[PDB]
């Protein structure tokens, strides 16, 4: 991160340096290809850049890339002064969604936990206010 | 009193939705290139592991937030080449491709108005966002496009195609005014809906304190950041701040107090600095949680709620971009002069009383007529508009008259 | 916080036995003085932590609550707040320390494109829908509801009439089938 990518040889090695350097906003990417196309996201990295496996592709050579965003499929609607797109079906969905609502109870004794039996540690923490009661 | 006009009216409101990203190291704030501060400050536990924890979740939330209000659809439409929504002109909201970026008007004036160093020293790093400024453009373009050519339609299912007039007919036949009222007065209603769009850069020019909420974020990180590089200028009841003379006018037996005493006050100050930010991005998230309902339901449909979607009766909304936030302008629908009638709960024909389907009575002074709710048109009543329940007996404060009937061509 | 206890915290040591043995009474006093110190602001970091954590979770259930109130009792038409696509029902269930709805919706379906008209322009009267919208096949005319596709014949009973053909863009020309013909026999 914020390291250019000249001085990244200054710090099991050829993580260090070599094979393919990237240049990116975050900083260098080392053990990477940058393609020229889009894919959707993946493991992110940041600037609108991630970085997926997805090397299924002259041997296959499985090896990670690094790829810029896509914001979805492009689409564009036939709109005129008049046209009207009336259904004809229909399909019934469900749709799950989990929502949290409590989690476990807890309580932890003031006393105990920081002196055990020795009552001079007791006697020594009643110095203090009321810090085992708020 | 029965409205006789009305008036198309714009209203802006601006949401903040994401705070700078940033971490800060727990050893080299605190200790710099000296290994003897490192490895007394290993005494304590990981005082160091958990603060760096709470920064990169922070991070990682706000980063969340942001995706939140501007992917409800994975799907980036285009407006049509050619611009005839019968006489509506969306030139300030829609994107400018003459400008090399790639915003509109009034986000052009947005960004030019949240403008007000400290790139790296003692460990203090900002991270860049995972989306980018030219990504949240093409997300607002797209939900613009959507909503112009497809009214709510594309966000419950396939996009369906619709006329605008036809759409803002649509609009009007859901808080009481009927279909006709569009399809005389076109002409006006479009051109209250153009000035006042209009206005609305007029508007923002010219106050400074319109874009105030999204500024006081800004303003207090930065003074929370101040602040604690600040904190590093103080002996902390010891006899010297710099750890380097320290080390030399004095012994290895001895200099170990000063480093201790330095030790405890950064780390209370850095445990300050974090229980700020986690407060403060609470509160952020609750505005993002916020500003993305409203996103969902002002936006992708017409709303109902009262003063939710901007103030009075609630017509459309339009989403815009900024400096970490949104900005909606909210088109509503107010009444405007008003009339004075007399009124009577029902009319008494022979024997059966007449209740109206829709609308109520409103008597001009020697006649009477049937009308809406909300525009005042008069008609002559019929055994269409109203029907019969009961007897002339029990309501209260019913009136004589005559009701027409429609069926006397069959005399003939 | 259990491991936070093996921490000498600038001390001698961490048990507070061995303090208590190898030292005086009017010495061991620092090194009891210091751990009761880290524990004590240690425990406090612990405590903050949980209050910041249950402002969320009680966020959460009021949320929870909303939406078992609305979705569940009753039809809800707030866009996309219970299911994605048209509410229908919902259904709710049980889960360790949390709660699952199922919300089952309604969304269309293929679809055909058609031609429109604001209005029929009939004899000097101009006839509005009353529910639904003008579709043509392309040779006749029909008026249909805005979710699903059945045409029917236009008559007097679909149609409202107001006004004349002289104010509204775009009206076309058809024939307002009539329901009182057979009186005519
Ligand atoms: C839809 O709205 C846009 C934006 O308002 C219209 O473009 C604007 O049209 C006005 C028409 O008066 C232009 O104003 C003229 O500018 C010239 C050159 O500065 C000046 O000599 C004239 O006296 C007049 O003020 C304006 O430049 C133009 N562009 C903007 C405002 O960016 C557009 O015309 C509208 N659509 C239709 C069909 O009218
Ligand atoms: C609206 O018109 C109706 C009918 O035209 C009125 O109903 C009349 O009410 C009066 C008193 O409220 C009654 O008239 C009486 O009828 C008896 C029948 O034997 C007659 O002996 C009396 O001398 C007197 O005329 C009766 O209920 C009714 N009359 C008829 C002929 O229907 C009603 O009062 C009118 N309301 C208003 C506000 O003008
Ligand atoms: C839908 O039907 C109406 C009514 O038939 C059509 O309106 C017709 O418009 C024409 C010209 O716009 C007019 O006809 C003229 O009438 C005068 C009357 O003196 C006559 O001298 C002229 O030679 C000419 O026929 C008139 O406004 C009207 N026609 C009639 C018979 O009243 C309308 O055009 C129809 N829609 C379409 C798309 O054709
Ligand atoms: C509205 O208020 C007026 C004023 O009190 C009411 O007029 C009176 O109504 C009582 C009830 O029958 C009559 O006895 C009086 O003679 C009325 N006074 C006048 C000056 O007309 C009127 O009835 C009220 N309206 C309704 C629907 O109750
Ligand atoms: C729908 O759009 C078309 C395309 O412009 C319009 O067709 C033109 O309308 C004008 C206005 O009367 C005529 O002068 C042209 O001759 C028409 N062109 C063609 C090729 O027919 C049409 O009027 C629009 N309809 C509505 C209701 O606005
Ligand atoms: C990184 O180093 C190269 C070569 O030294 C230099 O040209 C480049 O500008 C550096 N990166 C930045 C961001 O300056
Ligand atoms: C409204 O009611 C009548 C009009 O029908 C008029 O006589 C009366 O003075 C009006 N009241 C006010 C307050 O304008
Ligand atoms: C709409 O339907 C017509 C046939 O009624 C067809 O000719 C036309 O291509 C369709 N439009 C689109 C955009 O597919």
């Amino acid at each position: 991160q914020d390291v250019n990518c000249t001085e990244v040889p200054v710090a099991w090695r050829v993580y260090s340096t070599g094979s393919n350097v990237f240049q990116t906003r975050a900083g260098c990417l080392i053990g990477a290809e940058h393609v020229n196309n889009s894919y959707e996201c993946d493991i992110p990295i940041g600037a609108g850049i991630c970085a997926s496996y997805q090397t299924q592709t002259s041997v296959a050579s499985q090896s990670i890339i690094a790829y810029t965003m896509s914001l979805g499929a492009e689409n564009s609607v036939a709109y005129s002064n008049n046209s009207i797109a009336i259904p004809t079906n229909f399909t019934i969905s469900v749709t799950t969604e989990i929502l949290p609502v409590s989690m476990t109870k807890t309580s932890v004794d003031c006393t105990m936990y920081i002196c055990g039996d020795s009552t001079e540690c007791s006697n020594l923490l009643l110095q203090y206010g009321s810090f085992c009661t708020q | 009193a029965i409205p006789t006009n009305f008036t198309i009216s714009v209203t802006t409101e601006i949401l903040p939705v994401s705070m700078t990203k940033t971490s800060v190291d727990c050893t080299m704030y605190i200790c710099g290139d000296s290994t003897e501060c490192s490895n007394l400050l290993l005494q304590y536990g990981s005082f160091c592991t958990q603060l760096n924890r709470a920064l990169t979740g922070i991070a990682v939330e706000q980063d969340k937030n942001t995706q939140e209000v501007f992917a409800q659809v994975k799907q980036i439409y285009k407006t049509p080449p050619i611009k005839d929504f019968g006489g509506f002109n969306f030139s300030q909201i829609l994107p400018d491709p003459s400008k090399p970026s790639k915003r509109s008007p009034i986000e052009d004036l947005l960004f030019n108005k949240v403008t007000l160093c400290a790139q790296k020293f003692n460990g203090l790093t900002v991270l860049p966002p995972l989306l980018t400024d030219e990504m949240i453009a093409q997300y607002t373009s797209a939900l613009l496009a959507g909503t112009i050519t497809s009214g709510w339609t594309f966000g419950a299912g396939p996009a369906l195609q619709i006329p605008f007039p036809m759409q803002m007919a649509y609009r009007f036949n859901g808080i009481g005014v009927t279909q006709n009222v569009l399809y005389e007065n076109q002409k006006l209603i479009a051109n209250q809906f153009n000035s006042a769009i209009g206005k609305i850069q007029d508007s923002l020019s010219s106050t400074p304190s319109a874009l105030g909420k999204l500024q006081d974020v800004v303003n207090q990180n930065a003074q929370a950041l101040n602040t604690l590089v600040k904190q590093l200028s103080s002996n902390f009841g010891a006899i010297s701040s710099v750890l380097n003379d320290i080390l030399s006018r004095l012994d290895p037996p001895e200099a170990e107090v000063q480093i201790d005493r330095l030790i405890t006050g950064r780390l209370q100050s850095l445990q300050t600095y974090v229980t700020q930010q986690l407060i403060r991005a609470a509160e952020i998230r609750a505005s993002a949680n916020l500003a993305a309902t409203k996103m969902s339901e002002c936006v992708l449909g017409q709303s109902k709620r009262v003063d939710f979607c901007g103030k009075g009766y609630h017509l459309m909304s339009f989403p815009q971009s900024a400096p970490h936030g949104v900005v909606f302008l909210h088109v509503t629908y107010v009444p405007a002069q008003e009339k004075n009638f007399t009124t009577a709960p029902a009319i008494c024909h022979d024997g059966k009383a007449h209740f109206p389907r829709e609308g109520v009575f409103v008597s001009n002074g020697t006649h009477w007529f049937v009308t809406q709710r909300n525009f005042y048109e008069p008609q002559i009543i019929t055994t269409d508009n109203t029907f019969v329940s009961g007897n002339c007996d029990v309501v209260i404060g019913i009136v004589n008259n005559t009701v027409y009937d429609p069926l006397q061509p069959e005399l003939d």
